[PDB]
């Protein structure tokens, strides 16, 4: 059924950022953390993300960064490698004015749009219920292996592309298929899923093959 | 997700329809109702508590006399908490809640999947947007981002820009969110005004007092700070007047008898004063509605008006009356 | 509909939690002075917290071998021989190891995996800790399995060979019927690689 | 997960025949391209290469000097950081490879940072992808492979340093670990090493550091765990900077009582190795894995196929090696690296 398959691709979805999330929420109320706000100390945080990216490759965020109330006081590095400059960082900071959501944002960059769940939570000091500030994550969809390569070995279904309107942004085309990507673009069972972040319909669909 | 309140009227033009009317006869004599019942109707209300504030005691005494000047048959069973299974088996024919925390939501989605009770959400007017298939029966309060954008707007007027202030949440969840973050983001971006400090509370008197000492003792260089609800308030006014520093200006949430005392001392700058008996009206009307086989809105919002220390005894005498018209008797 | 994805993200949860509590002071200061109690209750704390996504039995090593184990590994028929070979089996951490063994009161089907324990300023490792799931008779698996795929029944086989399921035992068929009515299968894949775990629905 | 090596070619025999070709074109004479390109290729090198390990710095000076061999015309961009550090410039360097659409990227796989950049180019159109100093296939990415994994075989390499420690020390010797940082190296090298010797000869651990990869990180954690546990016999480090830095932290401590171990035999290494300072290392082939990739880089040009991975060998070297011995090995080892 149509609709089967386009609730299973959604659950999936829905799972897969479920658990980055549950994982954000666990690791935010790390001690280093909260310290870090105090100590300043850049090698201590760096190791504790370091061995929870070690322990947890599947759920990692693509980038992630901490603020206070005036700004961002610390990134991983990794978000200039998407495009994603100290500009762009503090344009996404200030995106996410609300706790505990996934954002959907679509922003340009120097090598082309880029296309993100990010969220954030309050670093707390659990003897005061002080704010100390922000913890940022962020997971880039655009070439996202992972999400794709779950999306098909969990539904079962032949493959799958991810758009934008309908801009191809992934895919899990092997390349020894009957058809290419923009054969899949071109609307033999290929089923529409939009992607609903937040409880709100999004610009993203995926695009199942059977 | 949550619609935001005039989101979702605007999203739905039935929905604005519903709510318009029953803001009209919330506002209009009661008509008595057209269909009696075969028996008394049975009421299970679960409400905090134990506050300061006086909002929920208030609205159970403006719903009571609304529902008894309507004419209709009712066995209200009541608790205030310091157990929701306890409240499941008594079969009720609406179950009065409310929702704020993860754990409130856990529940409500339990009571809307595996009973038939009519649910109606006290303090809360922004419809959940992954129940658009089966909303509760009635969702009612008084908006706390359109209070909270009231108060961001009254601030802005009194503080030039990047004025400092600091925030004392309510405990962590809805609250916390559409009353502070609302405040926060608004005040920042119309008014740059440059945030201090933030803290969690325990949302009562005690820990309201605690969080704006720890506050202050870290960053004692704001010139007000933002209260998210009214025992908060209260207890930040006393470490206020421990460490002298009545230059800060501090504002209540919603304007109860309490705030009321304070505003007219000046312990309280200013509040978001709500016309608290209008909510107790709406819920009886709704059930009374419902009585009669007719359509009933899924959201009702209650006004506000702002209250300054500024203003005359008059102004807060005249205030008094239409806000308890039912629950002062 | 697929419990593959429930299934899996169950093991992910239990996995996050894991990870998560290893990082805990409490943890690396019960490697220094050994309050029992405190760690107890540690674990009873995350729980009864979340009494869906817990191991049925957890344990802590240095260097040396098992310093700690939570009581519960015996019941399954896991002795102390078995328990330690087990931690040295589990040779790699991070990683989820499907293990399989002869117990003196049946052969029992396991999930388990290690995680080390660190000085976060030194980067010393005191030792590892490591979380089992029995799969053998685990009903609460099964009945969250049920429930969360909205089938009407679960079992779980290894290779060909029932080890747990949801059966009420008042449905008009057994296990038996089950592995010869509309049954579908789903092979278990564990750190990437395909087991002899199979999860047979019915509607 | 990851496939073995030698079970990533048990597996597929056709990739046993493709590395098998490989090591034959690597050990035989230079055969230049036999096709022609109507440009220079475009080559991005992102090599954590500042260390005092000069397996980096020789890999592509043997990829360059074959690549030039095979008269192939290239253009090769270079950019080398330090372990853990420079990461600005590393994903900058990364994004401006595949901006400027090169025709490899060469890069490595140690952590989930280098992993998570690696699955983002994966489905590229334009990049081809060369992993050093990994030779053990994901498992996930079966199908949507890398062009290449080339390094020596860490888990090998530790097997051969296990077997040695193995026949110097009685069972139920003492001895403690320096680990790199955390992640595949570490988990390759040390775990290994730490398994095979615990059941084959009932060694004790008694204790083990990460580090920050780094000599001066070698000798902070040498000198903290021999603070904490003095009564070891040996120290099984991980990698040539943490070694050597264990190295000062004995001779600060007067301790090369303590036997410790190199890992990749390269110049520093060895000069420690005929002064005494270490007792032993594991010798990487080196330039093997330079001149695999040109030769890899040819056969894609040449249209052939490449081998998905490839593996260099080891020889062990002790302190009481001949000058003649080590001699002969730098001489294999750096065939191209030392011309
Ligand atoms: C109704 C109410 O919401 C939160 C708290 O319960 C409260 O009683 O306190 B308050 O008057 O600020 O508003
Ligand atoms: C190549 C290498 O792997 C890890 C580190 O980068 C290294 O240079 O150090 B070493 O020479 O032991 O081997």
């Amino acid at each position: 059924s149509k609709q089967q398959t386009s609730a299973l691709i959604h659950n999936i979805f829905d799972s897969h950022f479920a658990a980055i999330q549950i994982h954000h929420d666990s690791n935010s109320k790390s001690e280093v953390i909260r310290d870090f706000y105090t100590d300043r100390d850049t090698d201590v945080l760096n190791f504790f993300f370091l061995s929870i990216d070690q322990s947890d490759p599947s759920h990692t965020p693509e980038f992630r960064f901490l603020t206070d109330h005036k700004g961002i006081i610390w990134d991983d590095g990794n978000a200039h490698f998407y495009g994603v400059n100290d500009l762009i960082l503090d344009s996404l900071a200030n995106r996410v004015s609300f706790s505990n959501n996934w954002y959907y944002i679509n922003v340009m960059t120097s090598i082309g749009s880029r296309h993100m769940l990010v969220r954030r939570v309050p670093i707390l000091d659990p003897s005061t219920g002080e704010v100390l500030g922000f913890s940022f994550n962020a997971v880039v969809l655009d070439n996202n292996f992972a999400l794709m390569e779950k999306l098909k070995s969990e539904s079962n279904v032949d493959n799958v592309v991810l758009v934008a309107n309908s801009v191809p942004l992934a895919n899990s085309l092997i390349g020894d298929e009957p058809y290419n990507v923009a054969d899949v673009l071109q609307r033999l069972l290929v089923i529409e899923t939009p992607i609903v972040v937040n409880a709100v319909t999004t610009e993203l669909c995926l695009l199942t093959v059977q | 997700g949550y619609w935001g309140y005039q989101e979702f009227l605007d999203e739905f033009p039935e929905q604005r329809n519903l709510t318009n009317a029953l803001s009209e006869a919330v506002r209009a004599q009661p008509v008595p109702l057209s269909k009696p019942t075969q028996r008394p109707i049975k009421i299970s209300v679960v409400y905090p508590g134990q506050q300061v504030s006086d909002y929920w005691v208030r609205n159970i005494a403006s719903f009571e006399k609304r529902l008894y000047k309507l004419n209709i048959n009712y066995q209200l069973n009541q608790v205030f908490t310091r157990s929701l299974m306890e409240a499941l088996k008594s079969k009720s024919d609406y179950l009065i809640f409310t929702l704020d925390t993860t754990r409130h939501r856990k529940f409500v989605e339990h009571v809307l999947d595996s009973t038939n009770t009519k649910l109606i959400l006290q303090n809360i007017t922004t419809p959940v947007r992954e129940w658009d298939k089966h909303q509760p029966f009635l969702y009612v309060g008084f908006d706390h981002a359109e209070g909270s954008r009231e108060l961001a707007t009254e601030f802005g007027k009194f503080f030039p820009k990047h004025t400092y202030y600091s925030v004392l949440y309510f405990s962590e969840g809805y609250i916390s969110d559409v009353r502070g973050d609302t405040f926060i983001h608004q005040v920042n971006r119309d008014n740059n005004f440059e945030l201090q400090s933030a803290y969690y509370t325990k949302a009562t008197k005690q820990s309201g007092y605690d969080a704006a000492k720890a506050s202050l003792a870290k960053h004692p260089d704001v010139d007000f700070i933002y209260a998210c609800s009214t025992d908060v308030a209260l207890g930040a006014v006393d470490a206020l007047a421990e460490l002298g520093r009545e230059d800060i200006m501090i504002n209540g949430w919603g304007g109860g008898s309490a705030e009321l005392d304070a505003i007219q001392k000046g312990d309280l700058d200013i509040t978001v004063m709500r016309m608290n008996d209008d909510t107790g009206i709406a819920m009886a009307e709704a059930i009374k509605w419902d009585l009669e086989d007719k359509p009933v809105p899924t959201v009702y919002s209650g006004d506000f008006e702002i209250v300054t220390k500024a203003d005359s005894p008059e102004r807060i005498e005249a205030l008094k009356k239409r806000a308890f018209r039912y629950s002062d008797n």
